[PDB]
């Protein structure tokens, strides 16, 4: 019997945080996401499930603020918290200073709650991972978040069920689309094969896909419905 | 390993005398990647045993150095985050001291407070202690300085440090140099010197590419503030090292 | 390989399954419920409910399964009738009282996540709130109702959180047997009187008894009329249409 | 051979007692003797010390305590619940009765004050009752003088000349034996020592012992002197050479 | 069966247990001090082990000189010495600016033990795992010993040890003092007390030592205070 | 045999051929040989003989190879009991096999004992399940008694080898027998080259000596250390076919073999 | 698993087992006694130690006062009984200085059973095991006579007792009383019951003592007489022990 | 199991056990029976004949007015009842006081049941033993109701129901005799249709039962104990053979 996994004030006989641990099992029985970039211009990908074949999907992406955005995978209800947080920073630091808050600051605290979780006894851990995107006076970026905390800094990643069928996209074609700039237009086509080969049978409907994009003279902004057939 | 029925909490000695929980957190680091920081006769060095995940990973944009205000670095290894959860307690302390007592902060002084800052969360039962092992040192009007820290709270007053995977590494590593500079050394002597460390460390992981950074404060070349590097400056302090060995 | 007898006992507390198991039981305790029904023309939305005869002397509309929540919404309890009302209570001093901060009408999709903003409230507040409840409160509403933004619509909200659209819902004690045929009784063309004759057919495969006006109960929304519900005596002229219409 | 209910203090079992206060009293025994009588005229107080290393300055501590220039106590247990008691329980005479009532406490006011310091750790789990039992001595002009004990569990009794601890089955024995109802006070202390007498190890001298008594005014201790009526105390405790000598009869 | 894991359980037999495995986790250092008094001073030594080779050993050090005329030396382990040390050098605020005048110590380890007699009836904290010892040189009743603990017995020794040799020194210190039947000790220089105390404990548990493997407190009357590797020498040059 | 050596009285191994002790070594030269040797004094005394002895300490100490060796000399029959090996879950049976050899001692001519861990017996009884502690003491007591009944012999010696002394207070079991206690030492730095002499010999090695061994020897002060040493730098003369032994080898055996004898 | 470690547990059995293992506490405790009849109420009562350097001469134990009107008798517990009178003492005279009359007794014993219903549920607390009797008098009922159960459910019963043994004493009670005894009635009835169901042969004075409530008061309110010794070995003499 | 020793969690089978157990509890307490006429309506109970030395001066009682036109009923224990019955009537007071305007009966059984709730949701708290039910008249108005009300905190509206010993016995008479097709008009039906109720439990002993009625314009009337004695025989008076 695995013990000392009911709760994460204990940790392992050897170092190790269980409850943390077994959170990360949560983002691999949600749907997929994945994420991009360009010197000028990034972009994610996010396939998502249905109910039945009757129901609506399910909101996936979500506007924090315009000059960055997010992109979830695992636990949802634990997201809309992480979404209210940045949506207070990003309305805090332009009521105050007025300066562009620097995306590479987001995840440089939300670190600092993750944390602060995982201490004392009560509550869970956020049990969910999802990625960041946006542009500011320095560049574009993307940041990643997986529940113990770690973030990172990338140029491409993806995460949830069946993921890495789509990584090694990347880690084949990663030269190529990041020196790409001033045309989206392909770019934005360059996940739809990375994430194809990562199906079961899916078939990519154009409900199931969402889509979202930010750059230095375009706003993030979400293209779902009938104006991504195109992008097939 | 021994005792079993006493490690599901802190505050439980065993009847030895000993709390386990703390016993398991330290065989954390040794989980955990390789840091250093060695002292100089004018300031002091860091250095760090980066890893990688892929070449996805955006080169020299995830630092993992973590800066005080007051010409004071820090360096932590084991769980990231409890280390940057106590460093960000430090620009929080800081600010408690320099606002009141018109100053600058002691280094000294400083420690005590991280270093019983850590003791609180070894002495309940509704926290964990900080699964880290974190490095500081800087500049003050009597000098420079180095400690070491430690989730049992008994951090200390070192010349050189380790921790991590590559503690026996540089066990010695460091140690021959108090040896062969009883004279001290300069900044620019040291780090054609700390970046061989790190590449000797990492022999235990010959497959798990990597990356390094360092950074180094001292009154001489720097002015009594804390600084990264840059440049044509660790392109061939590296050198100092890619070529001393191979 | 031991097994989930352990991690169970807890709302905090995953499994290495991944996942949490009492927010997984509550959806089990609607289950014991009566049924629930809602499907929507582009006409109107129609609800359907069994009300679970316990014995010959209750004043049937003593309880209710239904609701004049505001102008334009109505909902359907399913589940734990009792903490329902810790809902609606918070759910209707929300229409209200958007009717003075902004002084209009409401959309429901601000309502539907209200209330689901709510049931979350045991653990994480999404507006860093504190912690009220150490028990998710089993019940699965049905917000129908109307905004001009997009019309007629409903929808599903779990004590789990998260919502769906669904265009013809079905929960209870015949989540599946009903909502399984109902994939094949829906058409985006229906008139009203096409949406209450199946409501009442659908709810007659599903349960014990014979119908009756006692023993069942259903309204329907309009615009302009509103959250109109129908009296015994109309819905019983319903029953006899259908059996002279089944011939 | 106990088990599932001196675990804690708040399940009363089905033979309906509570759990451990009954076991925080077998300290009290496991403690030194102590003893006390009630006279004619006065009350007495009494403990020996098995101080361990024999290097301590054994004068320092003090099983005796103060309360009042009129009121004197001692435990017969544990140590540390002691000499925070004491505080705990003078801060009581002040603000509770003195500073309302202008003068000092009697003796039962001033215990009861001292049982509502226990109470309060036995409402509620993991928080341990104290591990002592004490006993006060004390006099005043409505009813006069009085010996009680105090238990952990709250209680407090009356009494007329006991002893507690170790020797306590033993020496109540002979008190019972060595008594009168109505003797004088220096014979008391030609008791007490040869009640003490009973389970002692080691010395006997007034050096390894601490015994106090109360008695008639003492003004020489007041120092204030210029007042008819600013009596002085009632209190005070016999020196070691004031004792050594009356140990040679 | 409980009874051990919790600080406020006592057993059937009267005797709780989890302080008396802190009264035992103090010699985790393998270090053992003593103190002895003077005619108007006294002193503390303590052994010093800084095996490996990158320590500082100027602040390595189990000594804290909290204010004027006091002094502590400690066992268990360090960190949580620290953790007294500190609330010492906030009382002697507070006694001067609320009371008037400076702490003795006999008050300052009579509150500092209630303390640590607190976290002995409720689970706020643990219990330190110190046993440590204050000195000072009194304005009224002189100089003083007094030896804390973890659960509040304190006690003035007229000279004592600790650590893992206490049995010993226990042997020879009342040895020495019945050999001319006094507590303290003659020959006033706090210096030449040093020369006393050194060479009565390398023949009690018999090794020779250097200067850089001692430290030492010294409690002269206006200051107390520490010295480095002066006079090393005495001891064997007669 | 069934169950131990029993060493036929004569297997001579050398009680000095060791880097142990002279004093311990002599203080237990009264208890056992000077009656068997001379039984002219305690008659004449009429003091019955002793009544067996603790040797405290953890191990390298050699606390089990004096034991055997010093019965070789005076020559009687050296078996074991570890009480971790003796304990059944069942409620008797552990007290039978405590019968079964004070029966089987006296079965021989003479005997004598070497329990070992015999802390098993003397428990804290800090968990108290009357159930089980309620026979902690039943089969303890049964050693009591079974130990000195009406056995007036001089031959039936007693030790109990006891890591952790002090560990048991549900009983000392102090007054009486128990008439020694030796106060054991580790091995000090003296004594390395003392040890380190012993199993050095029958060796061609061009000598391998020096004084960087105790310093080497320094904390890793357990006679396990030096066998080992000597083991494994006789397997580094051997790492490339060489002919006799260098001392480096030593200093590099203790200096990087204590590793694992001072961590864990 | 069995339904006791805390009093917030219903059974499956429907019952909370916690309660029950408090109304069994008072069985330990000492023996108490009341009648009401014409002339005034009376009460009795047993020490439970009638050891010999001890006096209980002059200290009550198990009749304390709250009023001029009302007194009580007490077992249980001690340290769990003097904060309830404590508070008694309280609301009384919290009901006086705003309402300028005296205490109903109803309104107190309905205010002292309802705080250890408090004690019973909301929060992981001790339940005070207490078994009070309450005598007294008020105008709107003439003579009264209530009893409590640390539940928190009362009755206002005409003559009966708790502690030690009542099932046999009230067989004692129930046959052999007649209400219109005036006073001696009830006093060589109560003295004869205790000296039936005791522990041991002495019934000295020490080990009881009585009280009594008598509206002698000629159109004033109301008198007690708590006897010392002096007055009650001179009557169990005077009754035929 | 052991999913049954709380109250902040689920089975299963998706139900929370310490709540149902309470209906264990309630099962084990007295019969309170409530009809309604056509113009009046009626409320009973099975009250105990204990013994002999409770005053004949204050019987027992159930029932429980709040005010002039409601009235309460209950069964279960009676100390966790006592509660909710003065934060009733506290609360029907402020009614009046804040609107000018009594209560509706409505507003009054979800205050009850608005406790009931709070009462089994946060922990720490035990609930209340007691199913209980609401009887009375609107003002301004003849329409009667009365509404019951259970521990896990819902309000329904039965125009006859029964609460624990042999009710199950009851709510089944009652449904082979009482019906909507005849409603009763007046007293002396809906009491020889309630009387002949109670019979199942009452084993034929007139010292254990105690009824009461409801007026319109806020008034009540209760009852005596010949004032049944002779109901005990018209509903024998039937019973001749
Ligand atoms: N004083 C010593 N001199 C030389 N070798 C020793 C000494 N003590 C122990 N040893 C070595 O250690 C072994 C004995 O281990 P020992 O410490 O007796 O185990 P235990 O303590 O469990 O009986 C012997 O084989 C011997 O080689």
């Amino acid at each position: 019997r695995n013990n000392y996994d009911g709760d994460t004030v204990t940790f392992s006989p050897t170092g190790r945080l269980f409850q943390v641990e077994y959170a990360l099992e949560a983002i691999k029985q949600g749907s997929v996401t994945v994420g991009l970039r360009s010197n000028t211009h990034a972009v994610l990908v996010a396939l998502k499930r249905n109910a039945d074949e009757l129901s609506s999907y399910q909101k996936k992406i979500i506007k924090c603020d315009e000059h960055m955005g997010l992109s979830l995978a695992g636990l949802a209800p634990d997201a809309r918290v992480l979404s209210n947080y940045l949506r207070q920073q990003c309305n805090y630091s332009s009521l105050v200073f007025n300066r562009k808050l620097a995306v590479e600051r987001a995840g440089h605290l939300l670190c600092d709650k993750a944390q602060k979780n995982t201490q004392s006894y009560g509550g869970r851990p956020y049990g969910v991972g999802l990625l960041i995107i946006g542009y500011d006076k320095s560049g574009a970026h993307l940041l990643e978040f997986q529940p113990s905390g770690n973030v990172t800094e990338l140029y491409g990643t993806a995460i949830g069920a069946r993921s890495q069928g789509a990584k090694t996209y990347l880690e084949r074609t990663l030269d190529t689309f990041i020196k790409i700039d001033g045309n989206p237009d392909e770019l934005i086509k360059a996940g739809v094969e990375a994430i194809s080969q990562s199906l079961r049978d899916e078939s990519l409907t154009v409900d199931n896909l969402s889509i979202a994009i930010v750059g230095k003279d375009t706003p993030f902004t979400i293209y779902d419905g009938e104006a991504v057939a195109k992008y097939i | 390993s021994i005792g079993t029925g006493y490690d599901l909490s802190n505050s439980v000695f065993s009847p030895d005398g000993r709390n386990f929980q703390v016993e398991y957190a330290v065989k954390a680091v040794e989980n955990g990647t390789t840091s250093i920081g060695i002292k100089c006769n004018d300031g002091v060095v860091f250095a760090v045993e980066k890893l990688i995940t892929s070449k996805l990973l955006v080169p020299q944009k995830n630092v993992k150095i973590q800066v005080v205000d007051r010409h004071i670095g820090c360096v932590y290894s084991g769980l990231i985050p409890d280390g940057r959860h106590l460093v960000n307690r430090g620009r929080e302390e800081a600010a408690s001291f320099k606002k009141l007592y018109k100053t600058p902060i002691p280094i000294p002084a400083f420690a005590d407070r991280l270093g019983q800052y850590v003791q609180a969360h070894t002495l309940y039962n509704s926290v964990r202690p900080f699964g880290v092992s974190t490095i500081f040192g800087g500049v003050d009007k009597n000098g420079a300085h180095l400690y070491m820290l430690e989730p049992s709270g008994s951090y200390w007053g070192y010349k050189g440090a380790a921790t991590g995977k590559g503690r026996q590494s540089a066990k010695a590593e460091l140690e021959k140099l108090v040896d062969h500079h009883p004279e001290g050394l300069s900044a620019r002597e040291a780090v054609k010197q700390a970046a061989k460390i790190i590449y000797l460390a990492h022999e235990d992981n010959k497959e798990k590419d990597f990356e390094l950074e360092i950074s180094w404060c001292s009154l001489s070349e720097t002015n009594g503030l804390h600084k990264f590097v840059k440049g044509d400056l660790l392109q061939e302090a590296i050198d100092f090292a890619q070529k001393e060995i191979n | 390989f031991l097994t989930r007898s352990e991690y169970d006992r807890g709302v905090s507390t995953f499994s290495p399954e991944g996942r949490l198991f009492q927010v997984e039981y509550s959806l089990e305790a609607i289950k014991l419920g009566s049924t629930a029904i809602g499907i929507a023309t582009k006409e109107g939305v129609v609800l359907g409910v069994e009300k679970r005869a316990t014995s010959p002397l209750l004043e049937s509309d003593s309880i209710e399964k239904i609701v004049e929540i505001d102008r334009h919404i109505g909902c359907a309890m399913s589940g734990l009738t009792a903490d329902a009302r810790s809902m609606i209570e918070h759910a209707r001093t929300a229409a209200v009282t958007h009717n003075l901060y902004y002084d209009e009408d409401i959309n429901v999709e601000s309502l539907t996540q209200s209330v689901c903003d709510l049931a979350l409230r045991f653990g994480e507040g999404a507006s860093g709130e504190e912690r009220l409840m150490s028990r998710p409160f089993g019940v699965a509403l049905l917000i129908a109702g109307h905004d001009a933004d997009d019309g007629y619509q409903l929808f599903h909200a779990e004590p789990s959180g998260t919502f769906y659209r669904y265009n013809a819902k079905a929960i209870g004690s015949g989540s599946e047997g009903a909502q399984a045929e109902l994939l094949n009784e829906w058409h985006s063309s229906l008139t009203l009187k096409e949406a209450e004759l199946l409501v009442l057919k659908i709810l007659k495969q599903v349960m014990e008894e014979k119908l009756d006006e006692n023993n069942a109960q259903l309204s329907c929304i309009t615009k302009q009329d509103g959250f109109k519900i129908y009296d015994n005596e109309k819905t019983a002229e319903l029953i006899k249409e259908l059996k002279e219409k089944e011939a | 051979m106990t088990d599932r209910y001196s675990f804690s203090l708040t399940t009363f079992s089905p033979s309906g007692k509570l759990g451990q206060i009954d076991y925080a009293l077998t300290a009290v025994k496991q403690g030194v003797t102590s003893l006390g009588i009630k006279a004619t005229n006065g009350v007495v107080i009494a403990t020996e010390k098995k101080s361990s290393s024999p290097l301590a300055m054994s004068e320092t501590l003090s099983k005796v305590s103060l309360l009042t220039p009129d009121i004197g106590a001692v435990y017969s247990g544990m140590g540390p619940d002691y000499r925070v008691l004491v505080d705990k329980s003078r801060k009581v005479a002040h603000t509770s009765y003195k500073r309302i009532y202008g003068e000092y406490p009697p003796t039962k006011l001033l215990v009861s004050e001292v049982a509502k310091i226990m109470q309060e750790a036995t409402q509620s789990g993991g928080v341990r009752p104290f591990g002592v039992s004490l006993l006060i001595a004390g006099h005043d002009e409505f009813n006069g003088f009085s010996l009680y004990q105090v238990d952990p569990s709250g209680s407090y009794f009356p009494w007329k000349a006991t002893a507690i601890g170790k020797g306590s089955v033993a020496a109540k024995t002979f008190l019972e034996k060595r008594w009168n109802d109505e003797l004088e006070l220096e014979d008391a202390i030609h008791i007490a020592l040869l009640t003490l007498k009973e389970s002692v190890e080691g010395e006997f001298n007034g050096d390894t012992i601490e015994l106090a008594i109360i008695g008639d005014e003492n003004p020489d201790l007041l120092g204030y002197t210029g007042i008819p009526t600013d009596k002085g105390p009632r209190f005070r405790k016999l020196t070691s050479q004031e004792i050594n000598d009356r140990l040679e009869a | 069966a409980g009874y051990d894991r919790h600080i406020t359980i006592f057993s059937p037999e009267g005797r709780l247990y989890q302080v008396e495995y802190a009264f035992k986790a103090t010699n985790q250092t393998n270090i053992n001090s003593l103190a002895v008094r003077g005619k108007d001073c006294t002193v503390v030594i303590s052994q010093k082990k800084v095996p490996d080779k990158l320590l500082d050993p100027t602040t390595v050090s189990y000594i804290f000189c909290i204010s004027r005329t006091i002094g502590m030396v400690v066992n268990g382990p360090i960190p949580d010495a620290r953790n007294a040390a500190l609330r010492a050098k906030a009382e002697a605020a507070e006694f001067r600016y609320k009371y008037g005048y400076d702490m003795p110590c006999d008050v300052l380890a009579k509150r500092m033990a209630n303390l640590s007699q607190i976290y002995t009836q409720r689970a706020y904290m643990r219990p330190l795992g110190v046993i440590l010892t204050f000195v000072s040189v009194d304005e009224e009743l002189g100089p003083s010993i007094y030896k804390t603990d973890p659960a509040g017995y304190y006690v003035g020794y007229k000279a004592t040890a600790t650590g893992p040799k206490q049995q010993e020194i226990t042997t020879n210190l009342e040895n020495h003092f019945k050999k001319s039947k006094i507590d303290h000790i003659n020959e006033e220089s706090w210096e030449k007390v040093v020369e006393f105390a050194i060479t009565h404990m390398i023949d009690a548990l018999g090794t020779e030592f250097s200067k850089n493997d001692l430290e030492v407190g010294v409690a002269t009357k206006d200051k107390f205070f520490t010295l480095s590797a002066e006079n090393i020498e005495e001891r064997l040059v007669a | 045999l069934v169950y131990n050596m029993t060493s036929f009285e004569q297997g001579e191994i050398t009680f000095d051929g060791i880097g142990g002790l002279t004093e311990q070594i002599r203080e237990l030269r009264e208890v056992i040989e000077l009656p068997l040797k001379n039984p002219e004094i305690f008659q004449r005394v009429g003091i019955k003989p002793p009544k067996g002895v603790l040797l405290y300490g953890p191990p390298g100490t050699g606390k089990t190879l004096l034991a055997k060796a010093v019965a070789a000399t005076i020559g009687a029959n050296f078996i074991f009991s570890p009480a971790s090996g003796i304990v059944d879950k069942y409620i008797g049976e552990s007290a039978r096999i405590i019968r079964e050899m004070f029966a089987y001692a006296k079965e021989h001519e003479p005997c004598i004992i070497f329990m070992d861990e015999v802390d098993a017996i003397g428990g804290r009884r800090f968990s108290e399940g009357t159930s089980a502690d309620r026979e902690i003491q039943r089969t303890l007591m049964e050693l009591l008694t079974q130990m000195d009944g009406f056995d007036n012999l001089g031959q039936t010696k007693i030790i109990m080898a006891t890591n952790r002394p002090d560990t048991l207070d549900p009983a000392l079991l102090r007054p009486g027998r128990l008439d020694r206690k030796v106060e054991i030492p580790l091995p000090n730095e003296a004594g390395r080259l003392e040890i380190f002499k012993i199993h050095t010999a029958k060796v061609k090695k061009t000598g391998e000596f020096d004084f960087e061994a105790a310093v080497k020897m320094s904390d890793g002060f357990n006679g396990a250390d030096i066998r080992n040493c000597a083991t494994e730098a006789g397997f580094f003369a051997i790492r490339d076919d060489r002919d006799h032994i260098n001392p480096d080898d030593l200093m590099k055996a203790v200096r990087k073999v204590a590793e694992v004898k001072k961590l864990e | 698993r069995r339904y006791d470690s805390r009093t917030t547990i219903f059974s499956p059995e429907g019952r909370l087992y916690q309660v029950e293992y408090a109304l069994e506490s008072i069985s330990h405790a000492g023996t108490a006694i009341g009648i009401m009849a014409s002339d005034g109420i009376v009460l009795a009562a047993e020490r439970k130690v009638t050891s010999t350097l001890l006096e209980q001469d002059t200290s009550t134990e198990k009749l304390y006062k709250l009023n001029d009107k009302i007194a009580v008798a007490v077992a249980g517990l001690t340290a769990d009984a003097e904060i309830l009178i404590n508070t008694a003492r309280i609301h009384a005279q919290n009901y006086l200085k705003t309402y300028n009359e005296d205490i109903p007794v109803e309104i107190l014993v309905r205010r002292l059973s309802d705080i250890k219903q408090g004690y019973t549920q909301h929060g992981g607390l001790r339940p005070f095991g207490v078994s009070f009797i309450y005598a007294g008098y008020d105008d709107r009922y003439g003579y009264q006579l209530y009893t409590s159960n640390p539940s928190g459910n009362y009755t206002g019963w005409k003559a009966i007792s708790v502690g030690a043994n009542t099932s046999a004493a009230q067989t004692l009670l129930q046959m052999d009383y007649k209400d219109d005894m005036k006073v001696d009635d009830a006093i060589e009835l109560a003295l004869k019951t205790l000296s039936k169901t005791t522990d041991s042969s002495a019934l000295t004075y020490d080990r009881l003592e009585f009280a009594t409530i008598r509206k002698g008061a000629n159109d004033g309110e109301v008198y007690q007489k708590i006897f010392k010794p002096q007055e009650i070995k001179d009557i169990l003499v005077k009754t035929g022990i | 199991s052991g999913y049954d020793r709380a109250l902040s969690i689920f089975s299963p089978d998706g139900h929370i056990f310490q709540v149902e157990y309470a209906l264990e509890a309630v099962k084990r307490g007295t019969c309170a029976v409530g009809v309604k006429g056509k113009n009046c309506v009626v409320l009973g109970c099975e009250r105990r004949s204990t013994l002999k030395l409770q005053d004949t001066r204050i019987t027992p009682s159930k029932v429980s007015k709040i005010d002039s036109h409601v009235v309460l009923s209950f069964s279960g224990l009676n100390a966790d009842s006592r509660i909710l019955i003065e934060k009733a009537r506290v609360e029907a007071q402020s009614h009046r006081l804040t609107l000018e305007d009594p209560v509706t009966v409505e507003y009054l059984t979800r205050y009850v049941a608005g406790v009931q709730q709070r009462y089994t949701q946060s922990g720490g708290v035990r609930p209340f033993g007691v199913s209980t039910l609401i009887a009375g008249f609107d003002p301004r108005d003849d329409e009667p109701k009365l509404y019951q009300t259970e521990p896990s905190g819902i309000y329904s509206s039965w125009s006859a129901q029964t609460i624990g010993r042999n009710s199950k016995t009851v709510r089944e008479f009652l449904e082979k005799n009482y019906d909507r097709k005849e409603p009763p008009a007046t007293v002396e039906e809906c009491v020889k249709l309630t009387v002949r109720s109670l019979l199942e439990v009452v084993q034929t002993g007139a010292k254990n039962i105690e009824i009461t009625v409801v007026k319109p314009d806020s008034d009540i009337v209760a009852l005596s104990s010949e004032e049944i004695n002779q109901y005990v025989t018209q509903i024998e008076q039937e019973k001749q053979e």
